[PDB]
């Protein structure tokens, strides 16, 4: 799995591959690892599919109930709920989650939650097995306050390399753009990204 | 805090009466008339749809309820008490029977389980009895067609035909004259409509009357094909149009 | 009348009668006095006996090295509440290595008494307490009532004929507050204060009970021949 | 009848008499007020000096919840403390799960539901306090008042206790004369005046004034007590207005 | 006569506590109304703010239960909020357990069943409220379903609640006799709100300013309440016709 | 659980429920015990309003608690079965832990303790 | 609190009686009469249905007589719903004993346990007692044929012949007159029907208002058979004894 | 086991083989692996057979009760959510691997569920020991906008790939078609390409061949 | 220490023309030691027959449990349980102990009294139903029984002929398994008569 979230001028963009493996067999080549926990708060899931899926459902439930009572939650609030589940059930979970969202006050925000259940707020984040191969690339090429088109290229090029080297990663590159304008879904096929 | 009512709210009086059960029966007497008739090849259950307001959609309120594919129920008395009983009855049919034997319970045993629930509200701590009488019609392979009445006490009796609620005394007399052991299902539907016209006062049409049958299997209502043994539900609720057709040749 | 069967019921004028009846048990109890300076805090208690063959009911209880109370009313209820205070003082020491503030001691007693006044089945505590102590903000004196109400004071008294001692302390306020660095003189003022609540009986050797806490003095109780100095 | 002997029983009117009886205990208590201002809230309370033997400044009645919410109440003081203890638990679990400090409207409903729950069963007694509370959150300033029934609303100004009608009248004048808004430092001075004016309904024993405040500019969004020079300045302002 | 204090039967088969809970419904002295359009469902309610010291924005008897469901209450605010919080929790749990948004009529049934339990179990009192649920359901279309302290519930072509409920009811009955249809034959929700306010003015016989009303609108995929200025714009349109 | 304090004191210092239980004993059929030099005899009345009885199968008035101890009673018959059962169980439990049958004094002390517990336990008569 | 509304079902009167037990017995005295007669070679159970309607389904009905196992049956008098709770408990207890010991439960042991349940409702829990009286008819290899009865107090006794429900005073006098120890089953059948026919509140005793059952050793060699009589079989036995 | 699901124009189709095994031994040569959750929601199961059957029956019961409570036809996502939350609770100890498919008021749906509680969405899916043989056929011949008759052919071809090439799978092909607006049609033994040939000899023994010690009439009657 | 093969044993069931047959061995041992030669593994509840192989304590326990449950069924339903229904009861009861199971291999056999149709079924330890037209096998020589049945069986055999086929299937399978044998019993079941025969087999 290769996943990343990147903040930019107008908001934040989430990105991921589409490969799910049971050993060396590809169980699903068109997986959607970008999942909605609220209108403009999404997450990227890595680790056990069952655990991240169960966790994301519980978080979506908690935030739906939060919104009914207290109005739209912050991205920080969503990350805190993810953390509370991951930290208090660390002994029985294998989940690496990146939380990303758009407020109008706070603009784009990215929180990463590794295995332990610790929370880390960052300008951009990478995770999953394929992320190891792009630490060097992403560090050298990331800039703050990028444009939408610049950020899409950054994610596309980054995940393209993660896919190239990681056997556990592949298929299509899905992306989700979070801005004031709304929510946009993007897809990029092998014939495009492989020859970058 | 906490439920401090751990004691019975239904007790014996010096005369040997159980007050709350008698008073529950009084509530049933006030309720709208409903009836049931057993034929040779089916069973019919019927009642009036008393509308609370003309702005209210009476289609959304269902007095005649499916319990299993071959068992239906109707009531007289307090509607909310009935609604929760139907929920509990549907659930007990699964938990105490279908999840064990892989088939739906026969009429007599489902009736028995409903009766048990009603009896416990007569003896358990901090609760009043249910304010309803049920009429349960159904079919099963080894007992054939059957019709049962269940009271607030938990007592139940099988009937060839009967009525409960507002005008039950007059309705039972009408049914005694018309009932024989050679009645076909269409004949029993005809008699059910005649009996119910006596107790209804206002409009008498398919929109104010609620009627269902336990008859032949309905393959068209099953939802699927391919399994020969599965032939469809014997319970069918008659439509508004299907009632009005039989009211012309009345 | 019809609204005193239990503590869960309010009267039409907004009164809790069971709580008021518990307050009555304190008035029947023997007199006890509390007063403090800036350096020390003193409890003086008149003990009561069943007859000449009996002992005198012990009124003062120690809660920690720096805190303790005197009681008036149902003694078993004072045992329950003083035991709770001992635990809370102790929890503060073990967990936080911190001597429990006298103000927080009062807040904890208040909240414990309240829960008994809002639930069916239970009953209010039938005792009033005078808590003295020396902590990080100097000397302290508290008055607890089983309604829940806790009050910090320079001096006070509770029990039968407590109004006599309470008036005396209200006159003497300016004098005894400035008895700093002198234990014996602060006790003398407390013994003279409780004397204003006496009728027919006088203070004898096995009748009087005194307790003191202060800057360089742990909470200690004096009985028997040790109080003969102050008669 | 007998409909007023048990809590949670409806009378033939549709009323819970036990709750109305709890309101009487509230009316018996000392006066307390709340004033909403430009960027925050101010709270004030009347403390009756029963005796010379009471230590001045050392019987504090206003209580803080979390770091940003102030609470004051009139009636049974222990019942008020119990309600604040719950409020502190509710605010703690919110912050634990959702990170952000509890919003004031969110906090208002947590107390509301808890107080309402004590009107549902005969095994519990209704709360003998009306509670004025509020603070500053992400959406600005909020002032609330909660009653024994569980009923609460937002307020421009709020008052409860023995001198509630006097204080309400004085509060209504401030709303009319200042439509654009009242400042935080002004609201402290006005609060002092309104307690001194409301003391006329409880004038046997003389009293001690106690004020607290939350303001985005003056206290940086946190709850603080008014003490020292700013307290004495507000007392002098109140003394000048009565004469 | 302890059979009038708790929810047990009286000698004539009646639950007096339930009946007295119905009387608590009108304690606020507020009238509500609900109607259905082609694409929408509108609910309106009177707004009375007697105290000058109250913050009028926090005074409300309409609640947003879920994104699609709205609820208006007739009864005291503590019980109203009690019912609202529970409904919000039930709707959220339904979505989590079954994977789709709880329908209006199903939530009504669930809240009605809860109300039924308080009429049978002794330790719990009934809530003194009537809950009117509104939505545009994805299967049944525009929907109005109403609950009471007895545990009764039913769907409605239109409905009204409050002290002057009967006057509003017959006003609406007479309109549907004339129009010969089950709903307001109108395209935009704006004109369905105008219909609702117009027929409330005629039935109650009072005029309304912008602060005297409170409006909730349910469309496909969202329920929302109108602001003072949104209502004022709507009042101007009625006056100029 | 049902908690109600049914056995309570009255203004004159009597527990009426305990005293009314004594009236139930006074209603019951007579029973007598006489001990000799080398024996004990237990005599019991049986009311003669009941003819057409089957004396083979009808519960006998004297019950064996162990092979060496017996128990007769007066009062409510249904109540006596509960005491007899508990006594019989305690008899076998004593043999199991002490390796010796109960003394008559010990078995009595146990039964009497059970009777006492039902005079200050909530929810029971 | 809730003290106000507590009936206190498990207390003594000043006279030393249990209020609720006494009132439950008053209830049972209005229920349809049930008779049990024990013969040397079998047992008869007869019972009168409560005021029948002509449109009641008679053949597929069970009100009075219930089967507990293959060797034991009961006749009911009181609330049917209450009886069914106790019957299912008894049916279970019988199967627990069989599962544990691999032997059919002795009649007295089943009776004692069902009676001990009823006793509990009179001493603790604050609930109303069961408004039911049973006649137990059964066989085991220790005591042979046995008749018992239990009532809401939880007290049980054994009988040669007995009645419960309505008109027991009159019924018991008639049984006491004509019963003798060397009696056969066919004679006991006749006695049971003759007793009901005289004590009935109805005008005439007919097949449609009766439930009937026998427990004989009339099977093939040293084994017990339970016969719950069909409508037509009751019609024939009523003609054969000359009542109709 | 070999099981497939394929989406088409106006609905969805699932299919399965009919072999049941204990280790290398064939226990049942013609079991039905296509279970019914609801009338128009069908479930195909692989893994531990008791678990797939037990879990499918439990959720199908709770779905029926939910359908009656809500007065609505049950949705596939409800079965999916209830299954996956049950399986997740048991941490994979219930070894059920399912393909869930059906039509409802929302439309036509196709999902897969794994023992640990994870789920997937797809136009074509396959589970079981013959999933790789089947998925190879699906990846070669699947296209967008399939007709009903094309999808049945593709599905049964994918099952055949399992039957011939996977040892865990064999015997016949079951199919269930779920089209929108129509009743679902279950096609038990849609193909029977593995008929047993005529035996070379009859092994009917002469009567009296078996030696007997004791005879006795058994009593089944009362 | 493998529960299913400590005690040893086998069961087999077959269908015929308007009839069914069910048969079992008699051995009970403790691994190599043979202990009892009278341990029957086939029980009946009315007209429904149940054979159980596996751990003998659980065989006894389940018989006692199904006797209990079918007795209560008959009291409440006022009729004897049928094979199709009993099969579902077994499955339910076994799956109830999913994570602490009875180490058994049960086999149901009988004729439906209403339709007259011959019925057989088999289960794993955990409850999974295995329905079959032809035959069901169970026990320590299950492999052997599968091979004998698959070759010897033909459809629509008369009762007298079916007896020979099932007896020969069991005997020759049992002789190739060390933990099975020591005697055998065969039940032939027609609509309203049941014959039980004890077979002569080698005693090693
Ligand atoms: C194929 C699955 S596979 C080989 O993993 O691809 C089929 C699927 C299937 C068959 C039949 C049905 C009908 N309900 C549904 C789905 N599964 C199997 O072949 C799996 N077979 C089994 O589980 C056996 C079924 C018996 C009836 C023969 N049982 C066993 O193998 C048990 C399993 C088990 C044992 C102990 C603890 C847990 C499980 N083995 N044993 N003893
Ligand atoms: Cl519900």
């Amino acid at each position: 799995t290769s996943i990343m979230a990147v903040t930019f001028k107008d908001g934040v963009i989430l990105g991921a591959d589409s490969r799910t493996t049971t050993g060396a067999y590809i169980a699903n080549r068109v997986t959607d690892k970008l999942t909605r926990v609220h209108d403009k708060i999404w997450c990227c899931r890595s680790g056990s599919a069952a655990d991240t899926q169960a966790i994301a459902d519980i978080v979506q439930y908690h935030l739906e109930l939060y919104t009914s009572q207290y109005g739209t939650p912050s991205t920080e609030t969503a990350a805190s709920v993810f953390k509370e589940l991951c930290y208090e059930n660390k002994d029985n979970l294998t989940a690496g989650i990146i939380v990303a969202g758009y407020d109008d006050k706070n603009k784009g925000e990215v929180y990463t939650i590794p295995l332990g259940g610790s929370v880390h707020k960052l300008p951009y984040a990478i995770a999953g097995s394929g992320s190891t191969f792009i630490y060097g690339y992403c560090d050298k090429n990331f800039r703050e306050n990028m444009s939408k088109e610049e950020t899409v290229d950054f994610i596309k090029h980054s995940l393209s390399q993660a896919i190239k080297w990681d056997g556990s990663s592949g298929g299509v590159i899905r992306m989700v753009v979070l801005t004031a304008a709304g929510v946009e879904r993007l897809i990029f096929y092998p014939d495009e990204y492989e020859q970058l | 805090m906490t439920d401090r009512y751990s004691f019975s709210l239904t007790t014996f009086s010096p005369s040997g009466k159980l007050g709350q059960i008698d008073y529950a029966l009084t509530a049933v007497k006030q309720g709208v008339t409903s009836l049931g008739i057993k034929a040779t090849n089916g069973v019919v259950i019927a009642t009036e749809k008393k509308s609370s307001s003309p702005l209210a959609m009476s289609e959304t309120l269902s007095k005649v309820s499916l319990l299993t594919p071959d068992i239906g129920a109707v009531y007289s008395g307090m509607g909310p008490d009935y609604r929760v009983l139907v929920d509990k009855s549907r659930k007990v049919a699964h938990t105490s029977y279908k999840r064990i034997y892989g088939e739906y319970p026969p009429t007599k045993l489902l009736v028995s389980e409903v009766a048990k629930i009603m009896q416990e509200a007569t003896q358990s701590g901090g609760v009043r009895p249910f304010g309803v009488s049920l009429l349960i019609a159904g079919h099963d392979e080894f007992n054939g067609f059957s019709l049962y009445q269940v009271d607030p006490s938990g007592s139940y009796f099988p009937w060839k035909a009967t009525a409960i609620g507002k005008g039950s005394v007059a309705a039972k007399t009408f049914l005694e004259k018309r009932w024989n052991d050679e009645l076909e299902l269409e004949d029993a539907i005809h008699i059910a409509l005649l009996t119910l016209k006596e107790s209804v006062e206002g409009e008498f049409n398919g929109d104010t009357i609620e009627l269902a049958i336990i008859g032949d299997e309905n393959p068209d209502l099953l939802g699927y094909t391919g399994i020969p043994t599965d032939k469809g539900p014997r319970f069918r609720k008659l439509t508004s149009q299907e009632i009005n057709d039989r009211l012309e040749a009345l | 009348n019809n609204y005193d069967g239990d503590t869960v019921t309010f009267s039409p004028t907004g009164r809790l009668f069971q709580v008021e009846y518990a307050l009555e048990a304190i008035k029947q109890g023997s007199v006890t006095v509390g007063l403090r300076s800036n350096t020390h805090a003193v409890l003086v208690a008149l003990k009561r006996n069943a007859d000449e063959l009996s002992s005198y009911q012990k009124k003062i209880i120690k809660c920690d090295e720096h805190m303790g109370l005197s009681l008036a009313g149902l003694a078993p209820d004072a045992r329950v509440l003083s035991n709770y205070l001992r635990q809370q003082c102790n929890y503060s020491s073990l967990v936080f290595n911190r001597k429990l503030a006298v103000e927080r001691a009062g807040h904890l007693l208040c909240d414990k008494a309240q829960k008994n006044t809002q639930s069916y089945g239970g009953r209010p505590y039938g005792v009033g307490l005078l808590i003295i102590g020396y902590d990080k903000s100097g000397a302290h004196l508290l008055e607890f009532q089983p309604s829940g109400n806790v009050t910090e004071l320079y001096g006070t008294a509770i029990g039968a004929r407590s109004q006599g001692a309470k008036t005396y302390l209200e006159r003497t306020l300016d004098t005894f507050i400035k008895i700093d660095g002198n234990p014996d003189e602060l006790i003398k003022a407390g013994v003279e204060a409780i004397s204003q609540s006496l009728r027919d009986e006088s203070l004898t050797v096995d009748n009087l009970s005194i307790a003191i806490v202060g800057k360089d003095t742990p909470f200690t109780i004096y009985d028997g021949e040790a109080v003969a100095k102050y008669i | 009848t007998g409909y007023d002997l048990s809590n949670s029983v409806f009378s033939p009117d549709g009323r819970n008499f036990q709750v109305e009886y709890a309101v009487k205990a509230v009316e018996n208590g000392t006066t307390s007020i709340g004033i909403k201002c430009n960027d925050g809230v101010v709270f004030a309370v009347e403390k009756l000096i029963t005796s010379k033997l009471l230590v001045p400044q050392k019987n504090v009645k206003i209580q803080v919840v979390d770091r940003h919410i102030g609470c004051v109440y009139s009636g049974l003081i222990p019942d008020g403390r119990h309600l604040v203890n719950r409020g502190r638990e509710e605010a703690a679990s919110f912050k634990k799960l959702y990170k952000t400090p509890i919003p004031i409207p969110a906090f208002a409903d947590r107390l509301g539901q808890y107080v309402q729950a004590h009107t549902l069963y005969n095994s519990v007694r209704p709360f003998g306090v009306s509670t004025i509370f509020g603070g500053v959150d992400k959406n600005g300033a909020h002032l609330y008042m909660l009653e024994p029934s569980g009923s609460y609303w937002g307020y421009k100004g709020a008052a409860t206790g023995k001198g509630r009608q006097s204080a309400k009248a004085e509060l209504e004048k401030l709303v009319d004369h200042h439509p654009e808004g009242l400042s935080a430092r002004e609201a402290v001075k006005q609060a002092a005046k309104i307690i001194y004016l409301a003391h006329e309904d409880n004038k046997e024993k003389d009293f001690e004034l106690e004020i607290s405040w939350c303001s985005l500019s003056e206290t940086n969004g946190l709850h603080k007590f008014v003490k020292g020079d700013l307290l004495q300045e507000a007392i002098d302002f109140a003394q000048k207005e009565i004469n | 006569g302890y059979d009038r204090h708790i929810t047990i039967f009286s000698p004539e088969g009646r639950l007096y506590q339930v009946e007295y809970a119905f009387k608590a419904t009108n304690q606020t002295n507020i009238n509500s109304l609900a109607v259905r359009g082609k694409d929408c469902t509108v609910v309106i309610s009177q707004k009375k703010v007697p105290d000058k010291l109250l913050d009028p924005t926090t005074v409300s008897y309409i609640f947003c239960i879920s994104r699609t469901i709205g609820m208006v209450v007739n009864g005291p605010i503590p019980d109203a909020r009690n019912a609202a919080l529970r409904a919000k929790a039930e709707a959220a749990e339904f979505r989590y357990k079954y994977g789709y948004d709880m329908p209006c009529d199903v939530l009504a049934k669930r809240m009605a069943n809860l109300s039924q339990i308080y009429t049978q179990r002794a330790y719990m009192r009934p809530l003194g409220v009537i809950l009117t649920f509104v939505s545009v359901d994805e299967e049944l279309g525009p929907s109005i379903y109403k609950t009471d302290p007895a545990g009764y519930y039913v769907g409605y072509k239109a409905t009204a609640t409050g002290p002057k409920q009967q006057e509003i009811t017959t006003n609406l009955e007479n309109h549907f006799k004339k129009s010969k249809i089950d709903h307001i034959n109108e395209e935009s929700w704006e004109k369905v709100v105008e219909f609702a306010i117009t027929h409330m003015i005629d039935a109650l016989g009072t005029e309304f300013s912008k602060n005297d009303l409170e409006v909730g609108v349910a469309t496909k995929d969202k329920f929302f309440t109108l602001s003072a200025e949104n209502i004022e714009e709507r009042l101007v349109a009625i006056a100029e016709q | 659980g049902y908690d109600r304090a049914l056995s309570i004191f009255s203004p004159d210092g009597h527990i009426f429920q305990v005293e009314y239980a004594l009236e139930a004993v006074k209603r019951g059929t007579c029973a007598v015990g006489v001990k000799g030099k080398n024996c004990v005899v237990l005599g019991c009345e049986r009311r003669s309003t009941l003819k057409l009885q089957d004396t083979r199968i009808t519960p006998s008035k004297v019950s064996k608690i162990d092979s060496h101890v017996v128990l007769s009673f007066s009062g409510l018959n249904a109540d006596s079965r509960i005491l007899i059962e508990k006594a019989r169980v305690e008899a076998q439990s004593h043999r199991l832990t002490l390796e010796d049958p109960v003394t008559v004094e010990y078995l009595t002390r146990y039964v009497a303790g059970v009777q006492q517990r039902y005079t200050q336990s909530g929810g029971v008569r | 609190g809730s003290r106000r509304y507590d009936s206190r079902t498990t207390i003594f009167s000043p006279e030393g009686r249990l209020y609720q037990v006494e009132y439950a017995l008053e209830s049972i005295s209005h229920a349809g009469t049930a008779i049990g007669i024990m013969a040397s070679d079998g047992i008869v159970l007869a019972a009168e249905r409560k005021v029948t309607s002509t449109l009641l389904e008679q053949d597929t009905s069970t009100e009075k007589l219930y089967k507990l196992n293959d060797k034991i049956a009961v006749a009911v008098a009181g609330l049917t719903a209450d009886a069914e709770i106790l019957i299912n408990t008894a049916r279970i207890h019988a199967q627990n004993y069989l599962k544990t010991y691999n032997e059919d439960i002795p009649v007295e042991i089943l009776v004692r346990r069902l009676s001990d349940i009823k006793q509990g409702y009179t001493q603790h829990g604050g609930l109303r007692p069961f408004g039911v009286s049973f006649i137990y008819a059964g066989y085991d290899d220790r005591y042979g044929y046995q008749l018992y009865t239990s009532n809401p107090s939880g007290n049980y006794t054994g009988w040669k012949a007995i009645s419960v429900g309505a008109n027991t005073s009159a019924a018991q006098t008639l049984l006491q007159m004509d019963y003798k120890d060397d009696m056969k089953v066919d004679d006991a059948i006749e006695l049971a029907l003759k007793t009901l026919s005289k004590t009935t509140d109805s005008s005439a005793l007919t097949y449609d208002r009766l439930e009937f059952a026998t427990i004989r050793k009339g099977a093939n060699d040293g084994e017990v058979y339970q016969k719950i009589f069909k409508p037509q079989e009751i019609k024939d036995i009523l003609v054969k004894t000359g009542i109709t | 086991t070999t099981i497939v699901g394929v989406k088409f124009n106006n609905g969805v189709v699932i299919a399965a083989d009919t072999r049941s095994t204990q280790g290398p031994i064939v226990a049942d040569k013609n079991c039905a692996k296509l279970h019914r959750i609801s009338p128009k929601i069908w479930c195909a199961g692989a893994g531990t057979a008791a678990d797939t059957e037990a879990v499918t029956q439990l959720i199908g019961s709770n779905i029926e009760l939910h359908s009656l409570y809500t007065s609505r036809e049950p949705r596939v996502v409800s079965a999916l959510q209830m299954l996956k939350q049950h399986l997740f609770k048991y941490q994979g100890h219930i070894g059920a691997y399912l393909i869930v498919a059906g039509v409802d008021p929302t439309g036509s749906h196709l999902f897969s569920i794994h023992a640990h509680g994870s789920t997937d969405v797809g136009y074509y899916l396959s589970l079981g020991s013959g999933s790789l043989a089947a998925m190879a056929v699906l990846e070669s011949h699947w296209k967008q906008d399939l007709t009903k008759e094309e999808a049945i052919k593709l599905a049964s071809d994918a099952i055949q790939a399992g039957i011939w090439n996977d040892l865990g799978s064999g015997s016949n092909v079951d199919v269930c078609v779920m089209e929108i607006g129509k009743d679902a049609e279950y096609l038990r033994n849609y193909l029977t390409p593995n008929v047993r040939e005529e035996k070379q000899k009859s092994y009917k023994f002469p009567r009296g061949t078996t030696a007997v010690l004791k005879e006795s009439i058994v009593n089944i009657c009362d | 220490s493998d529960p299913s093969s400590i005690n040893g044993g086998i069961v087999v069931a077959m269908t015929g023309k308007d009839c069914v047959a069910i048969a079992c061995d008699l051995r009970l041992g403790s691994q190599s030691l043979g202990v009892s030669n009278k341990f029957e593994k086939i029980f009946h509840y009315g007209h429904v027959f149940l054979g159980i192989t596996g751990l003998a304590t659980d065989v006894t326990t389940l018989n006692e449990m199904f006797r209990y449950k079918t007795n209560l069924y008959k009291l409440k339903e006022e009729r004897a349980i049928e094979p199709e229904t009993f099969t579902q009861l077994v499955s339910s009861s076994l799956y109830e102990r999913r994570f602490g199971p009875y180490f058994v291999g049960p086999v149901v056999a009988g004729i439906n009294s209403k339709s007259g149709k011959p019925f057989i079924a088999g289960f794993d330890l955990i409850g999974c139903i295995d329905e079959a037209k032809d035959f069901i096998v169970s026990g320590t020589a299950s492999d052997q029984l599968f091979g004998m049945c698959e070759s010897l069986y033909e459809p629509n055999l008369e009762p007298e002929d079916l007896f020979e086929t099932i007896s020969q299937a069991l005997l020759n399978a049992a002789d190739r398994d060390a933990l099975s044998g020591w005697g055998a019993v065969v039940y032939i079941i027609k609509k309203d008569e049941v014959v039980k025969r004890y077979l002569k087999m080698r005693q090693d």
